């Protein structure tokens, strides 16, 4: 007879947080994989989501409970890694947490779990690098096949023959892939616009905006150089207090012809230039473009986008090569961007788009059009594409690949059984949980796909043994086979950082023995 | 009735969009297994 | 009995515990304890996938043998 | 229950069933305005405004519905008109068929993404 533990809250609070977690992880079960679907999700406003993103999913639904508020914290940390795994994370949480039910029953203390799945992990993350073979980013292949996996999950995946080339283009555009150990995906700028289907998304090498031109008549150029201007091209106004006091009727009819006489020396140091093309930031406290302005522009054959927003400057830059412009003297030829061709272009009576294409300085940038049918759609489309993007980007990270189809789960479970068994005393039931926890994936997958959970997981499980490693669930034939020829591949980083954020949020939860209502 | 002959025609881009469209919608409402309609606030 | 419960399945379980006490005036806290158990080990089964039918096919299945197996090791007074 | 979310859910052939109930509806508001035996409607804004039509983006527009799943047919009217300008009844009508028969399918236990990829390809 040891202590008598008093206290019955602590417990009552772990197994309302489990009871949580795996709540979540239930409810999101339905969305992995191939054969997973997509929840709608209307917001209080009435803002509707269709989506089969599980961070997506989780941050859309208000979830009260706090284990279940700290699951969605781990599916963004998990999109923020690897941008891929969000719902796999989230459910080997969920399932950890459920095995940890039965040891606190059995009567195992949470630090004990805590330490055990800290062993459990370490070793499991061994067990995937050891799977793990190396990738190299010439290996084209290897690279539209991680996509092609990513996108297998989604609504876009009929599509996947269009999208996979694309995702792996723009990332492999936006990165010098012999330096490159990461990818920023603001180099990638991606443009929903209504209309037309997704068979219709496009890659523009260049730039495109969807601020309107402001000529009339002047919709193409071709041997374009653009400019950008972060001054105002209306009457001077200095920034103090200014007033022009008139008290003859002469300064008046001079006021009026200076302020011309100003406005076209600005529009014509524009055009001595030779600049066809102008983009001119956005101004509030100042007009940047007047009416006078916009007519010599015109008379002088020069396009005109005005509105450009403070934030685009950096992009719009490292595209089309062009030096923002803040004063006048220091607008020169040295300081535009040439490129083949400027052109605002209609979508089918959807709206108009500015492609800038062709660029003799096209730096580190690409933008993606989505089309689509739907607002919904196009909002899926467009995550799906960054899903896509983020997998590529785990693969430069770390050129490391791992097969799919839970052959990663399958064999951690299998090894980390064999692990338990040599571990023996109390850490040993921790680690078999840890184990039969993750062996939850691929049953999901064969739920998902439509097929007996217990047998595919039980032939899954005796291959593994037997040895084939790279052996999963093959959705296609029906059943289990070497996973690598249906080609489902995905990069070692998401499993790792899947486990990885799994097992800290749930010696995180372990930890917590009270709740408060401050 | 032959309608070639009787003049019933429609432009190609009619029915092609019509069909494009209507199996993009029916595909994305299909893709739904499940519906989360959060109270208002 | 005394216990103010509203959900039907826990009303299934005093009515559980009432028979044990009918039949045989003990035993009606380890019934229950069992039931739940084992209500609790069929919770992991359904999520692994196990038709319920087919789970409470095999709890027959494993009940005939433990009664068997009671009655094997009994002793007698 | 264990799910804390403060909303309702609909899981399963719950929703789908609803989902092609509300395409339905749509459809079955424009089904009498199609071909050159279709008739017109009058639509009434509360507050005496009449609107006479027999074109099915109009009709859609016009009308405030409140299902998501029926939201998607009036903006693929929209779209058709925005596109082509006609067909936007035919595609409507086509779009709730399809999601009928689809879920028929569904319902014989055909995966919705073997479903999608035959519509895809037909
Ligand atoms: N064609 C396929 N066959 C078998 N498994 C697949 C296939 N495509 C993806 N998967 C598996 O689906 C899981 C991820 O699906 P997804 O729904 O996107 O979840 P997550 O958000 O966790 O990535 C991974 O285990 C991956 O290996
Ligand atoms: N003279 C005709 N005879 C038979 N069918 C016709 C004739 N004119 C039109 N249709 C058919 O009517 C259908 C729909 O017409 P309508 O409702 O006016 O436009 P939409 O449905 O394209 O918005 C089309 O399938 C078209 O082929
Ligand atoms: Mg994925
Ligand atoms: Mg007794
Ligand atoms: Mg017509």
């Amino acid at each position: 007879k040891g202590a008598y533990q008093d206290r019955d809250k602590p417990a009552q609070i772990r197994f309302s947080n489990i009871s949580a977690a795996k709540a979540v992880a239930d409810a999101i079960r339905t969305s992995l994989g191939p054969k997973g679907m997509d929840k709608m999700i209307q917001d209080g406003k009435g803002d509707v989501t269709i989506t089969n993103d599980g961070a997506t999913i989780l941050k859309q639904m208000q979830v009260l409970h706090p284990a279940a508020r700290m699951l969605v914290e781990l599916s963004k940390a998990q999109d923020i890694e690897a941008g891929d795994g969000t719902t796999s994370v989230v459910i080997i949480a969920g399932s950890l947490l459920d095995s940890c039910t039965k040891l606190l029953q059995k009567g195992i203390h949470p630090t004990i779990i805590s330490e055990s799945f800290q062993k459990a992990l370490e070793k499991g993350i061994e067990i995937l690098t050891d799977m793990s073979r190396p990738v190299e980013l010439s290996d084209r292949e290897t690279l539209l096949n991680s996509a092609t996996t990513s996108l297998n999950s989604k609504v876009v995946s009929q599509y996947s023959s269009l999208l996979s080339p694309m995702s792996v283009n723009a990332v492999m555009k936006v990165i010098d892939p012999a330096t490159a150990t990461s990818v920023d995906l603001r180099d990638i700028k991606i443009v929903k616009k209504l209309g037309g289907t997704i068979d219709d998304c496009e890659l523009v090498e260049g730039l495109v905006l969807t601020q309107k031109v402001s000529n009339s008549g002047i919709t193409r150029v071709e041997k374009a150089k653009i400019g950008l201007i972060q001054f105002c091209l209306s009457a001077p106004k200095t920034d103090m207090d200014n007033q022009i006091v008139v008290s003859d009727y002469a300064q008046m009819d001079r006021v009026l012809r200076e302020e011309r006489a100003y406005i076209l020396n600005l529009v014509k140091q524009i055009k001595k230039t030779g600049c066809n093309v102008l983009l001119i930031q956005k101004s509030i406290l100042r007009d940047a473009l007047s009416d006078l302005a916009l007519h010599f522009l015109n008379k002088m054959k020069i396009m005109v986008i005005k509105d450009i927003e403070r934030e685009d400057i950096e992009f719009i830059c490292k595209t089309i090569g062009t030096k923002p412009v803040a004063h006048i003297d220091q607008f020169t030829a040295d300081m535009l961007g040439s490129a083949e061709l400027a052109e605002e272009v209609n979508l089918n009576g959807s709206g108009k788009l500015l492609k800038i294409t062709g660029c003799a300085s096209p730096g580190k940038t690409v933008t993606i059009v989505v089309r689509g049918s739907n607002k919904l759609v196009i909002e899926e489309a467009e995550r799906s594409i960054h899903d896509a993007l983020c997998v590529i980007r785990c693969l430069v990270k770390k050129r490391a690949l791992i097969a799919g189809g839970g052959a990663p789960e399958i064999e951690l479970a299998l090894r980390l059984t064999e692990y338990s068994r040599t571990l023996s005393g109390m850490e040993s039931y921790c680690v078999r949980a840890f184990a039969d926890a993750m062996e939850v994936i691929p049953s999901t997958l064969a739920e998902n796909a439509g097929l007996n959970p217990i047998s595919t997981v039980t032939e899954l499980r005796n291959r593994h043994a037997q040895g084939e490693k790279t052996a999963g669930i093959n959705v296609r034939k029906g059943g289990i086979s070497n996973i690598l020829e249906e080609l489902v591949v995905q990069p070692l980083l998401v499993s790792v950082s899947a486990l990885t954020l799994a097992t800290e949020t749930v010696r995180s939860i372990l930890k917590i023995d009270d709740v408060v209502n401050t | 009735r032959d309608n070639k002959q009787a003049g019933v025609f429609e432009p190609t881009i009619v029915k092609v969009k019509s069909l494009k469209f209507a199996t993009e919608a029916a595909i994305t409402i299909l893709r739904i297994d499940d519906l989360i309609k959060l109270h208002p606030e | 009995s005394m216990m103010d419960v509203d959900h039907q399945i826990a009303k299934l379980m005093v009515e559980l515990s009432k028979s044990q006490d009918d039949e045989i005036g003990d035993g009606t806290t380890g019934v229950v304890v069992l039931a739940g158990a084992l209500l609790e080990e069929a919770e992991q089964l359904l999520d692994r996938g196990i038709h319920p039918i087919r789970i409470a096919d095999g709890y027959e299945q494993a009940a005939r043998v433990a009664i068997e197996h009671l009655d094997k090791i009994s002793d007698s007074v | 229950g264990p799910l804390s979310v403060f909303g309702d859910r609909s899981t399963g052939e719950t929703i789908r069933s609803q989902n092609v109930m509300a395409a339905a509806s749509i459809a079955n508001i424009v089904k009498s305005s199609l071909g050159p035996v279709g008739l017109d409607k009058m639509l009434v804004d509360d507050i005496g405004d009449v609107t006479i039509t027999n074109d099915g983006a109009t009709i859609l527009k016009l009308l405030e519905v409140e299902h998501p799943a029926a939201k998607v047919l009036c903006e693929l009217a929209d779209l058709q008109d925005k596109e082509v300008g006609d067909g936007t009844t035919s595609v409507v009508i086509i779009a709730a068929e399809l999601l009928k028969n689809a879920d028929e399918l569904v319902k014989q236990k055909i995966h919705p993404t073997s479903v999608i990829s035959g519509y895809r390809l037909a």
